[PDB]
RNA sequence: UUGCUCCACACAAUAUAGAUGGAUACGAAUAAGGCGUCCUUGUGGCGUCGCUGAACCAUAGCAGGCUAGCAACGGUGCACUUGGCGGAAAGGCCUUGGGUGCUUGCUGGCGAAUUGCAAUGUCAUUUUGCGUGGGGAUAAAUCAUUUGUAUACGACUUAGA
RNA sequence: GUCAAGCGUUCAUAGCGACAUUGCUUUUUGAUUCUUCGAUGUCGGCUCUUCCUAUCAUACCGAAGCAGAAUUCGGUAAGCG
């Protein structure tokens, strides 16, 4: 069809810096800073007032309009991620085998190591991704709380957690067991 | 001065042909900054000379000429069409040639 | 087709001694030139009516101009084809300037949507929308809007040599 | 603390928008678009210049910087009234744009002795610029 | 209309390219092509990726020595699309083929002199934007190139002295030109507008 | 039986995938940049440019002679020199200073003809050779003999004043 | 391969699948006598190399009427047996 003009809207609260040069979007605030490099998408940002930053298309088919809504929704996420911030909660699932997961160090990279895992000797090993911090919670039995700026460095090193602790030959309809998230939200909220 | 050109730059480029049947009495050349075949009925008649180099001495010279003349302009580019007394040897393929202002008209 | 022209023509059906002055039927028929228009009415009459050109007169060929060529006119063609596996009806809206550059844009459209080729194809009607609401397609209610504005990004100029010493840009 | 969002500026099919034309019987005339017809193609008018009125391509056209009040839809006489009212063609004729097509049409109009008569002044020229690189 | 015609292969397109400079070298025209490793293809890099793969895989069988030679340099991917454009096989083809040069990066003497572009090959004229192309750099590196590191490290240390070159050709270009425009309003540069110069 | 190489200029032969003013150097982006400028030195403000190199530089003089001055202290060529930078294939780029011409920036004086109405009308750059007068240098390999870490033969690997 | 009446304790499609229907192979077996009668040495074996994938095993997976063990259906895959 070939829209004429696709738009979308970007809120700038009161304490966040937006900056976009060519395609490039940093987004600071009280949490720290942001960067995205947007240049595979060919989309025009525009700055209305201050508060708000809108995003448009000029004779965009479908999958380019498709892709402008996934642009308003990044910056956002970047936007959430440095005024309130990216929480996710995992819990540990086991029948039998306690999973005993502990902050390690390995080489100044910062790992996370996964013993005992279905009674494994094998120890599984996840590297943190910088901005993520991993928590252990108190008060609540076998939870790990990952937090950070990026909801994709968080999701992803939550992603990678859960990945490596899957069930090898048995069926998992029974073999319930590893890391699964519970909770996807913020640092800042109430 | 330093430029003594009284002549516009060619290219001999090839012989009139099908896909696999060259006629080499008409050759194709390129005269440069000719695009169009508009452009190119200025040089329509204009005297062509391939120049070029001897080893065999023959009338107190080592340079040795072919002469010819454009006839008709060849494609939509600024080609033309050019015949030879006698026909470009087609090693001369690429070689230049020297398409001078002579007979004028403006 | 390089523009197709709108004529009129009119037949007849051959007077007969039973019957003087039979009853001139009347088409308007989108064609190049008017060799392909009275083909075009002899072919249509023998879907309508018992008449061919063996037995038939052509009384008035009339290419017919549009009244305002300037003016930007929303379009509204009803058009039935044949495609590979049937007949189908179908309505399509068309922006222009004039009847017989609406009927370019069809033809060519329903060539590039449909693979319809000029012998598959029937203009049943071009009437040109009067109101703006009536305009059914979103397509070319797009351009309708109040203080309608557009750019034209990423600008690809033309060159005439085979080089260029610049890197040139796209800004426009 | 100011958002630093960058203009990405456009010249826009616009009714009012003053045009060049590049391809056609015109071929270096102005005109300014009266209605949008569709993506590519305009309603394009230059009442001053004598270009007739057409539904032109924008592929034969090059916006230009210019726009001027002109309302939807206007005919050939409204737009000249807004065009002269507006005063185009001495905002057109201010701009480095056309002074170098108008140079170009200058330079090559030149006559074999005014090609020698701008080798002998730009030698003088030159006389004078490289004297004043040397001195500062 | 250079002797030689110095082509910056950044951002072309590889056939596009090659049916340009094929033409220009049986025409009789010298061109070195330069900075090899980032031409541009069309297509995603899987999608090209699968065509060497298809490519190296056929050699003869007898033989693996005489069969296609699959030369992996992203010069030689662009020297194998000029060639088959040329007629390679014969004395005229052979001898268009010595006009050319191709390199990777900018070595000398090519590092201080002029390159052109080719618009009729340029990716960002000729492909849609939205589109998905791949760099031969990244693309020969996976087919077996083993210098895009060491010419890489080359171009960086290329563009850091190019870039003085430019700084300095930048300060000589505001006192050449502050000079002409002061030069200008004087009686010569008022004649010399009149004859349009 | 004065052999070899380098430097310069003197002449022969050799040819030419094709001189005929100049290959005239940022990088990156292209839904963005370039240049100028300002400050708080930024993913900054302001101005301005593109819409092609249709540019820019060069460019006048018996293929460019001989000669007179005016202005300015500029431009350019050749040879020496000074210092720096360049290893991707550097083999070039930028400098200091003197000598040496030329200068059409400006104004003069003399020459040109008969190549006869046009004939590339010969002006380039390679290889070599011979000659001159200036510098430099003062070996190896192979056969034949030998070894057996080698080997069909060659080849290999060793040894011998 | 599609469709799904039914089988599969209920439940068409975990695994199956009638009556129909649409294709693939040239390694099975059938049709031309196209080439060979101034002769292309006729089967099997041994030896030895390479190729295909329509995958038996091995690597990694998805599904189950997969609790485990063992199976079965399916994917990438001819690298290696
Ligand atoms: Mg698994
Ligand atoms: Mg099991
Ligand atoms: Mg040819
Ligand atoms: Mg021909
Ligand atoms: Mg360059
Ligand atoms: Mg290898
Ligand atoms: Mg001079
Ligand atoms: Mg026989
Ligand atoms: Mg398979
Ligand atoms: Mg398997
Ligand atoms: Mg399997
Ligand atoms: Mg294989
Ligand atoms: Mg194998």
């Amino acid at each position: 069809m070939k829209y004429i003009q696709t738009e979308q809207q970007i809120e700038v609260p009161e304490g966040v810096t937006v900056s976009i040069k060519s395609r490039i979007v940093k987004v600071v605030g009280p949490r720290g800073t942001l960067t995205k490099n947007l240049k595979h998408i060919d989309v025009t940002f525009t700055k209305v007032n201050n508060q708000l930053i809108k995003v448009a298309v000029h004779n965009g088919g479908r999958k380019h309009v498709a892709a402008l809504r996934t642009v308003k929704s990044l910056v956002d996420n970047m936007i959430t991620g440095v005024t309130k911030g990216y929480k996710y909660k995992m819990r540990y699932v086991y029948a039998h085998f306690p999973i005993n997961v502990n902050i390690v160090e390995k080489d100044g990279a910062k790992f996370i190591e996964v013993r005992n895992f279905l009674g494994d000797k094998k120890i599984r090993n996840v590297p943190v991704r910088d901005g993520v911090t991993i928590e252990f919670s108190t008060n609540v039995k076998d939870e790990i709380v990952l937090s950070g700026n990026s909801v994709e460095d968080v999701s992803q090193n939550a992603a990678d957690l859960q990945q490596i602790c899957r069930v090898r030959n048995k069926d998992i309809r029974k073999f319930l067991d590893g890391i699964y998230v519970s909770h996807k939200g913020f640092i800042t909220e109430d | 001065a330093e430029s003594h050109r009284l002549y516009v730059k060619g290219k001999h480029l090839s012989y009139q042909r099908s896909k696999r049947v060259n006629n080499p009495n008409v050759s194709l050349i390129k005269i440069e900054g000719v695009a169009t075949p508009q452009d190119a009925q200025f040089y329509l008649g204009k005297r062509i000379a391939y120049v070029y180099r001897a080893s065999k001495e023959v009338r107190g010279s080592k340079i040795r000429v072919m002469w010819g003349k454009v006839t008709r302009t060849h494609g939509n580019s600024g080609v033309v069409r050019a015949t030879f007394r006698n026909n470009l040897p087609a090693k001369t393929f690429g070689a230049s040639v020297r398409i001078f202002l002579y007979p004028s008209n403006i | 087709m390089a523009h197709f022209k709108e004529y009129q023509v009119i037949g007849r059906r051959l007077p007969t001694e039973s019957v003087p002055e039979p009853k001139l039927f009347r088409m308007r028929i989108f064609a190049s030139n008017e060799v392909i228009a009275k083909s075009r009415y002899w072919y249509f009459l023998q879907k309508l009516h018992k008449v061919k050109k063996a037995s038939g007169e052509i009384v008035s060929i009339n290419q017919i101009n549009e009244a305002h060529p300037t003016k930007v006119k929303n379009f509204g063609v009803w058009v039935r084809y044949d495609s590979r596996s049937g007949t189908h009806n179908m309505y399509k809206e068309i922006r222009d300037v004039s009847r017989v550059a609406a009927v370019e844009t069809l033809y060519q459209d329903m060539a590039a949507r449909h693979r319809a080729r000029f012998r598959s194809i029937h203009i049943l009607k071009v009437a040109e929308i009067e109101k703006t609401a009536d305009v059914k397609r979103q397509y070319v209610k797009q351009f309708l809007t109040k203080d309608l504005k557009f750019p034209l990004p990423h600008r690809v100029q033309k060159s005439t040599k085979t080089f260029s010493y610049k890197r040139p840009s796209t800004f426009y | 603390t100011d958002s630093i969002v960058k203009a990405s500026n456009w010249r826009l099919v616009e009714v009012g928008r003053v045009v060049l034309i590049k391809k056609g019987q015109s071929a270096g005339k102005l005109a300014a678009i009266v209605e949008i017809i569709d993506q590519k193609k305009v309603l394009i008018d230059g009442p001053k210049a004598g270009v007739p009125r057409q539904a032109i391509n924008l592929g034969q056209v090059v916006l230009t910087p210019l726009t001027f009040a002109l309302p939807r839809g206007a005919r050939t006489a409204t737009v000249s009234k807004k065009w002269a009212a507006a005063a185009v063609c001495e905002k057109w004729a201010a701009s480095s744009w056309a002074k170098k097509i108008a140079q170009r049409e200058r330079r090559a109009a030149l006559t074999d002795f005014e090609r020698f008569q701008v080798m002998v002044l730009r030698k003088q020229k030159r006389y004078t610029v490289k004297k004043a690189l040397a001195k500062a | 209309v250079e002797p030689v015609v110095v082509i910056d292969g950044k951002g072309h397109l590889v056939g596009r390219l090659a049916s340009v400079v094929a033409k220009q070298l049986l025409n009789g025209q010298k061109i070195v092509v330069v900075r090899a490793e980032e031409l541009n293809i069309s297509g995603e890099f899987f999608r090209n990726k699968l065509k060497y793969h298809d490519f190296l895989r056929k050699a003869t069988a007898f033989n693996k020595t005489r069969g296609p030679f699959h030369f992996r340099a992203p010069s030689r991917i662009f020297y194998k699309a000029l060639r088959g454009m040329v007629s390679h096989k014969t004395a005229r083809g052979k001898a268009a083929l010595e006009r050319l040069k191709v390199f990777e990066g900018i070595p000398p003497p090519y590092d201080k002199k002029k390159r052109v572009v080719v618009p009729q090959a340029l990716r960002v004229l000729r492909l849609k934007p939205g589109r998905k192309y791949t760099t031969l750099g990244k693309l020969s590196t996976s087919v077996g190139w083993k210098y895009e590191d060491v010419v890489a490290k080359l171009e960086a240390k290329r563009k850091v002295s190019s870039a003085e070159y430019y700084a300095k050709k930048r300060a000589f270009t505001k006192k050449v030109a502050s000079a002409n425009a002061t030069a200008a309003e004087s009686d010569v540069a008022k004649q010399l507008a009149a004859l349009g110069y």
